[PDB]
């Protein structure tokens, strides 16, 4: 519970065609952040009996797992051999910080307890936390406009306005699943919340949880959802759930069932018998049709949002997003792609919007045309009979 | 094949004609051809066949 | 003769001198301390020495500690899973596009 | 290109917090503890 | 130190080329393709060609 | 001489992008031989 960590984020100049103004902006992004260096620098250059004290605590200081402190100065830890000492406590603990499965620092020689380390999480966590803060706010979300209300109001909204919930006793949904075929924004829309959430944002990948050692797994999550809890009121992303979400057979082999022991244990933190804090799911998948009902329950994934491919009008606000930042040609009508009813992704605009840039630029040229366009489509388009039907 | 990860995707024709005879140009130059030999004959009479 | 001398007599010095171990560090906490764990045996705290900034210390980061007083002396060439760090191409390949035609 | 070096450059001069390490507040300490570090290190738990 | 550091090709076969009958050709085209490389590469770098490393036999149960 | 121990001085005022403007805009506005002897005394140091 030690509270919100979020990322850091410097400010956006708002203009993106190349401008003075964007110059002028960046420029003063700039001078600000010289000005902290400076600060830094200039203080921190410019500008004893704890001293020995901590000389005498051991310096190369190993971990140990406390065991049933006993007495006031005389407590049991363990090491990393499956080997445990009835050590002693010296006067530098702050006490009370010592508890069972604490991980306790000790000295070398002596091995005492000489720290608490209230700080281990595993790496495989930690790495997985998120400190940068991806440019993609709710900008470059072409269309999608329900889809983002919905998640606004699941994860935004009982940040930034926890009044309308409890006016009404009501409470904000926990877990929200993107399902969907392959690009559609799902992944953007996370991008977003992190973006725009002051919250910490974990990122999470199905095939990140399922681990060589058994029973590692339902561990890992475990670390993962305590790591949520404790270090924040904070969002949790499993992107490609579809990696262990698949419906629980009888299965015959053991790395099955071990996944589907990690599921368990995921499900059990989602809404296990204890509770749940201010942590938000937010899962990822390309097939809900092959999940477990255990977790598309709506007990723990409340929402569930379709990314169904995006209609004409998305479409074309779509073309508007990754094309806004291209010299366009006067002659290029941005709708002899969006009439046709061909199975067109954010993605596939995207792709076709690189690949119309290549051409013109194989053409010789930096600003894109009619005809590049159409070879753009033509070439990167990858793939009921006809008059069975009328 | 998403347009997302897999941004490109290039084919690989079986050669067709003269680009047969590329293939059999730079798999010949390491070798003792004689003064008659028409590597564009050969070309012909292999038809459809990969690199 | 003196240089050859000195040279061989320095090299036997030097390495009279115990080893040290390798580990990984699993985070950089605090200025010249860093919780690294070295295997097989669990994670210690460290004393890093002088000669290499903190900074350079970064998490899952391989690190030799004196085999004496387990003080850091060096950052290892981080690496990993031998099964593909034996994958990166060293020879290049004696294919040129002269090769392909078509 | 070199707002983002000084954005590498200031977060290699800070970045690192010096953590709990479970350090004690003063007035609750003791001085000429070396009788612990004199008499310890008993290794059971071990013992059955 | 290195220390000079198996599993198959150690039990020597004793079956021979006068043990074999017949098959000249099947005899022929398994030695170009399998000693020959090994013993004179010269003649294939005369000719300017790859040694064909990989052959297959087809055949009836035995 | 006694070394004077100097004042603990910053580093400069660094490019704002500006500030050489500014400066600039202000100005605007604005806008013994050694000797050959030595003639030592009678306990002479004379090396
Ligand atoms: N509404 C949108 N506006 C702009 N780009 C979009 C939009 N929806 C999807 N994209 C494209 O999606 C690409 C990222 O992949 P996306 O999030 O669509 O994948 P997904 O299939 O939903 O999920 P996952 O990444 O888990 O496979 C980005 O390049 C972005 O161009
Ligand atoms: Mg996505």
């Amino acid at each position: 519970t030690k509270g919100p960590d979020a990322a850091s984020k410097l400010p956006l100049v708002t203009p993106h065609t190349q401008c003075r103004l964007k110059l002028l902006k960046l420029e003063r992004i700039k001078d600000y952040l010289l000005m902290e260096e400076e600060f830094i620098r200039n203080q921190e250059q410019m500008k004893e009996e704890r001293s020995k004290v901590d000389d005498l605590r051991g310096t190369p200081m190993s971990v140990g797992t406390l065991e049933e402190i006993i007495d006031d100065n005389h407590a049991i830890v363990s090491t990393s051999v499956g080997s445990e000492h009835y050590v002693s406590i010296l006067s530098f603990v702050d006490k009370d910080l010592l508890e069972p499965g604490c991980s306790v620092l000790l000295n070398h020689k002596v091995h005492a307890v000489i720290g608490v380390l209230m700080d281990d999480t595993d790496p495989l966590v930690t790495v997985m936390k998120v400190e940068k803060a991806p440019q993609e706010t709710y900008a470059d979300i072409g269309g999608l406009d329900n889809q983002i209300q919905e998640i606004k109001e699941s994860v935004e909204l009982p940040l930034t306005h926890p009044e309308y919930y409890e006016e009404m006793g009501i409470k904000p949904p926990k877990g929200v699943i993107l399902y969907g075929p392959p690009g559609t924004g799902k992944t953007l829309l996370a991008k977003a919340v992190a973006n725009q959430t002051s919250a910490t944002f974990l990122r999470v990948v199905g095939s990140e949880l399922i681990q060589k050692y058994l029973g590692d797994g339902p561990k890992l999550v475990r670390e993962l959802f305590r790591v949520a809890e404790e270090h924040a009121p904070s969002i949790v992303f499993i992107d490609e759930i579809d990696a262990i979400g698949t419906k629980r057979y009888d299965s015959n082999s053991g790395g099955e069932r071990e996944i589907q022991r990690t599921m368990l244990e995921l499900l059990n933190q989602l809404d296990g018998f204890d509770s749940r804090g201010d942590v938000k799911v937010i899962m990822a998948t390309n097939r809900i049709e092959t999940l477990d009902p255990a977790l598309i329950r709506p007990g723990r994934i409340d929402r569930k949002i379709e990314f169904p491919l995006p209609d004409e009008k998305t479409k074309k606000r779509i073309f508007q997003i990754h094309t806004s930042r291209m010299t366009l040609a006067d002659d290029v009508t941005l709708d002899d792609l969006i009439m046709a009813k061909d199975d067109l992704s954010g993605a596939d605009i995207k792709a076709i919007c690189t690949e119309a840039g290549l051409m013109a630029l194989r053409e010789r040229r930096m600003k894109v045309t009619n005809e590049d366009f159409k070879k753009s489509k033509e070439n990167v388009l990858y793939k009921t009979p006809e008059g069975l039907y009328l | 094949l998403r347009p997302g990860r897999i941004d490109r995707k290039i084919e690989f024709p079986p050669p067709n004609e003269e680009a047969r005879l590329d293939i059999l140009k730079i798999h010949s130059r390491k070798m003792n051809l004689t003064r008659g030999i028409n590597l564009r004959k050969i070309a012909e009479l292999m038809p459809g066949a990969s690199g | 003769l003196n240089a050859k001398v000195r040279l061989l007599r320095e090299e036997l010095q030097l390495l009279q001198e115990q080893g040290s171990y390798v580990g990984e560090v699993v985070r950089a906490m605090d200025k010249k301390k860093v919780l690294v764990k070295v295997h097989p045996e669990g994670k210690f705290v460290v004393d890093v020495d002088k000669n290499i900034d903190i900074n350079d210390v970064t998490p899952n980061c391989r690190v030799a500690l004196r085999n004496d007083s387990y003080t850091l002396h060096k950052i290892l060439p981080n690496k990993v899973d031998p099964l593909v760090s034996l994958m990166m191409v060293e020879k290049v390949p004696d294919s040129t596009y002269e090769m392909i035609g078509g | 290109d070199d707002i983002q070096q000084l954005l590498k450059k200031i977060n290699e001069l800070t970045g690192i917090k010096e953590s709990d390490t479970g350090l004690a507040p003063p007035a609750l300490w003791d001085l000429a503890a070396d009788k612990q570090t004199l008499q310890s290190e008993q290794p059971l738990q071990v013992a059955r | 130190d290195v220390l000079p550091p198996m599993l198959t090709s150690d039990q020597k076969p004793d079956v021979m080329y006068a043990d074999i009958g017949g098959m000249d050709i099947q005899k022929q085209e398994v030695r170009e393709a399998v000693e020959l490389p090994l013993t004179h590469f010269e003649l294939y770098k005369q000719i300017g060609i790859d040694p064909p490393r990989g052959v297959l036999m087809y055949g009836p149960p035995g | 001489e006694v070394p004077k121990e100097k004042e603990k001085e910053k580093v400069s005022t660094a490019v704002l992008s500006i500030t050489a403007k500014a400066k600039k805009k202000e100005k605007e506005k604005e806008k013994e031989p050694e000797p050959n002897f030595q003639l030592l005394d009678n306990p002479a140091r004379v090396m």
